[PDB]
């Protein structure tokens, strides 16, 4: 069982987001209660409710980053939805229940993928054991009798029963304030279609009645134009835990790009080896691209880390097409590289605004 | 009524009179003319209604930290949310605002002129406080700060609009 | 009928609720008379109608969860909608009788999971008959064993039929006239789009057809801006119960603080009891508590008990993360430690628009 | 007309005239332009339409129920529908309402102006009414009441828009 002490699930976020602490902790108190209340009194088992955070933030930080890997971590059932759809101020539909008629599926046709890998060893040794096509197509039919029954179920809700996590996002955005975008409550009826969910409640899926009384919700947003605080109410009493993240650094940039125990940079490095080159990241290279990207951001619209991705790859550019070719090469990207391909180009800001 | 400001050395100020006039009377006399978006800096002021004048006041305020700080970042997608938009318009009010990077002026019209050398003078007295003020800040080693209440007071001195209740933020850049 | 009397529901429901004494001697009648008229004759069976009450009150002080309550200890099936879903301003849909359409399953999942023990043992001990990997399962391969039709089926609906009681929320707002948000009535045809409901009717669902002739109604709000007078008519006379909830006093958070036997800090008690710590607040510790929250609805904007909510678990949360650590130890929360991580937050009125 | 307010030693209370003038002459010339809420004090008077009154005035009594005794964030969301929004916009009318905290005022603009030393004189008559009472209010005893009374009285007897047909709603704090 994954389980893991609040210090111990800080550790594991680290392996993958830069900064942040204070929300990486933040999640792993939310989380680790579960662990906590599940070994309780019949009575509290049902009183003691989730403890959903609140992110509030910048573009381009981990908000939705720490909960997605959070997930993984958990090995639960995980699931974004962007408030603003449940909002569609065009006049359609989007039974909010809907969240959950997902984090099912997702959480099921997880189960079948969680699976092939649960028994594969097991009806292969069998995939020959019925031979003395001979594992071809037999291993799946084989993996027909591979006891399925009810078992599915009652653990795949119980499995978001248990804990899956419903990761709302732009929450700030179903608020309103008084100039600007001053449309109207129609809006803060979404945060009210949502408080069954945030609040204790059952909905009939294909698979089974699920509740999400014992979920774990983390809602985001800037909160630019609007407090947590203009939230309708009951949200705000759903809603225990707050953390403000923090906007990155040029500092930051340069380690989002290496540090993370699957880098950006360093899958550059293998994409690039199945081409026979070999690729160094020097320091100073890593660096001039962080300004690159903090440039950018500043000059232009700021989106975030995000940034790092597409001006790497319009720098890898070059280095991949050619790729093939370069085999037993080792390529070298220095600091006047970085800029040999960016500098001019970063500095159009218009062209900024196309391609970078 | 005369909102003024003048960038000098490191630092910028906004002095303002407080005297709000009905017909050929005067109310509330002691008027907080000047506030701060206190987002860090970003002083500002206002010359017309002191109802809708505080909508241009927060209306910056939120548009700053996303757009964070950068000040121009902002009228261009902020300042604009009067013409056109939807927000409200036939209003009358100039947020004199200023980051520590430049001073503004919008006629209300979502619009932006900028002093040839940044000294801002907007208010009914708002000619009287400027020649004033460009009159020292030309013949004086006199402060931002000194300059632009030495001006606001010959202002009020000479406009029938304008009293003597200042009000004045600063800062240092 | 469980039974209870009108003294006695109090009692259950002020285990729960401190204050408020009104609505729960209030809820209690309604609760009764069920009770009462099933004793009569066939006569006066479909003669006798509920008796709803319409609870006016500011937000935070219990109207939701003296219902909530009210319903377990009737252990009768118990749903919350938000009146306003149904107005759905975006032009959409929804019928009404979609609110019976679920009492039925919440009122459904509930006899299954209300059966898991009702022969939980029984069925054990034959998986024992029946034995003396898969050791798990025959447990389950008793849900068949143990009989389900008809009883865990057509009973089923005289659940959601015999006293099973639908909390509508905010029937305000619903009214018209309300200047501040006065649209126009198509909001009044939600209105008159329940009267069915609770003027007597019957809807066709899945397990059957049920009757809201016997359905118990409690319908909320604030009536900030209307009055319980400006609802359409019929409602009015299918409503004899109007009760006004109190605003919770710093007295009342103390006391919400502690009392209620599920209390929130004994819920944190027990908890950071998993991680070996013992925990225990000062009446003068729980005093500021209270204080604060008090603090903050002031301040900013007042969402009552809720508040008690946030700013626990905000003071809660260093503690919680170190947690793990400090077992075998006994941290003890006092005045001089409540406000050391408080009157910072509650003294700036805009972080704590954010965090609190 | 002639809305009259002094706030005094224990006490703070607003005096109106009667007098309603179309054209040239008085109709109902014993008009109750000044009126409470009473839910729990906050007496407001109002100066001009009696029609286009009331509205914003009523209003107030509601938010004075959720944001329940806060006049001051009160005003905030309530007196904001006045301008930016819709109900009503574009008349004519200076409800100065008093709480037990401060005595404000509105151009009717969703403005708010807090009078030097919470004296509100707006109306026909309101510099004259301002005038007396403020030559009371600092030169003898008398009470919020009395100065008030006595104000409004010199008002009617120089404004030939206001009379003396009176009304008053008093308090205690
Ligand atoms: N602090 C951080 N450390 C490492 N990677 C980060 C990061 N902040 C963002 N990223 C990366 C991971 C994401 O794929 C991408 C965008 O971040 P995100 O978490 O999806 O956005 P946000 O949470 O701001 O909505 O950037
Ligand atoms: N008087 C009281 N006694 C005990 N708990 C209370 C209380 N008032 C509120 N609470 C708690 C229980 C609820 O989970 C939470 C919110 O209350 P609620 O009943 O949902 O609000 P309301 O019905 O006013 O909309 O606060």
């Amino acid at each position: 069982m994954s389980e893991m002490t609040p210090r111990e699930i800080v550790s594991e976020l680290d392996k993958h987001i830069i900064g942040q602490d204070n929300a990486k902790r933040s999640v792993a108190i939310a989380l680790r209660n579960r662990w906590r209340r599940m070994q309780l009194n019949e009575e509290l088992r049902h009183e003691v409710t989730p403890k959903n955070i609140l992110m509030i933030g910048p573009t381009g930080v981990g908000k939705t980053e720490i909960a997605r890997r959070l997930a993984k971590l958990a090995n639960a059932p995980f699931i974004k939805v962007e408030a603003t759809k449940f909002t569609e101020v065009g006049y359609v539909g989007k039974e909010v229940d809907s969240i959950i008629r997902d984090l099912t599926d997702a959480a099921v046709k997880m189960v079948r993928v969680q699976a092939i890998e649960k028994n594969r060893y097991r009806a292969e040794e069998l995939a020959e054991e019925r031979i003395l096509d001979a594992m071809k197509l037999l291993i799946e039919e084989e993996a027909a009798k591979l006891v399925n029954p009810e078992e599915l179920k009652q653990d795949a809700i119980d499995a978001v029963e248990q804990h899956g996590i419903v990761f709302i996002d732009e929450i700030d955005k179903i608020c309103k304030r008084g100039e600007s975008s001053g449309p109207d409550v129609s809006r803060e009826g979404v945060q009210r279609d949502l408080l069954p969910l945030v609040e204790g409640c059952t909905v009939s899926t294909k698979h089974g009645m699920v509740k999400t009384d014992h979920i774990l919700f983390i809602a985001s947003g800037a909160f630019q134009i609007a407090k947590p605080s203009d939230l309708i109410p009951e949200l705000q009493g759903r809603l225990p835990i707050r953390v403000e993240l923090q906007a990155l650094t040029t500092s930051d940039f340069e380690r989002i790009l290496t540090e993370p125990n699957a880098s950006i940079t360093v899958q550059y490095k293998a994409l690039m080896a199945t081409e026979g080159v070999n690729i160094e990241f020097t320091d100073s290279g890593i660096k001039r691209i962080a300004e690159a990207a903090w440039q950018v951001n500043e000059s232009t619209e700021n989106i975030g880390a995000r940034r790092l991705h597409t001006v790497l790859e319009r720098l890898m550019e070059e280095i991949s097409y050619d790729a093939s070719d370069l085999s037993g090469q080792n390529i070298t990207i220095d600091a006047d590289y970085v800029s040999k391909h960016l500098d001019a180009l970063v500095a159009d800001e218009d062209l900024s605004r196309f391609i970078l | 009524t005369t909102i003024v400001s003048v960038r000098r050395n490191g630092h910028v100020v906004i002095a303002g009179d407080g005297q709000a006039t009905l017909g050929n009377t005067v109310m509330k006399g002691n008027v907080k003319k000047v506030r701060r978006l206190y987002n860090d800096k970003v002083i500002a002021g206002f010359a017309g209604g002191t109802a809708d004048a505080f909508t241009l006041f927060e209306l910056f305020e939120r548009k700053l930290e996303m757009h964070q700080g950068h000040l121009v970042k902002a009228a261009v997608e902020l300042a604009k949310d009067w013409r056109t938009d939807r927000m409200l318009r036939k209003l009358e009010a100039l947020l004199a605002v200023a980051d520590e990077t430049a001073s503004l002026i919008i006629t209300g019209n979502g619009d932006v002129v900028q002093p040839e050398n940044d000294l801002i003078a907007i208010g009914s007295g708002g000619p009287y406080a400027q020649a004033a003020a460009r009159a020292l800040l030309e013949n004086t080693e006199l402060s931002a700060r000194e300059i632009a209440e030495k001006a606001l007071d010959i202002a009020g001195d000479i406009c029938i609009y304008t009293n003597h209740f200042h009000t004045i933020e600063e800062l240092s850049y």
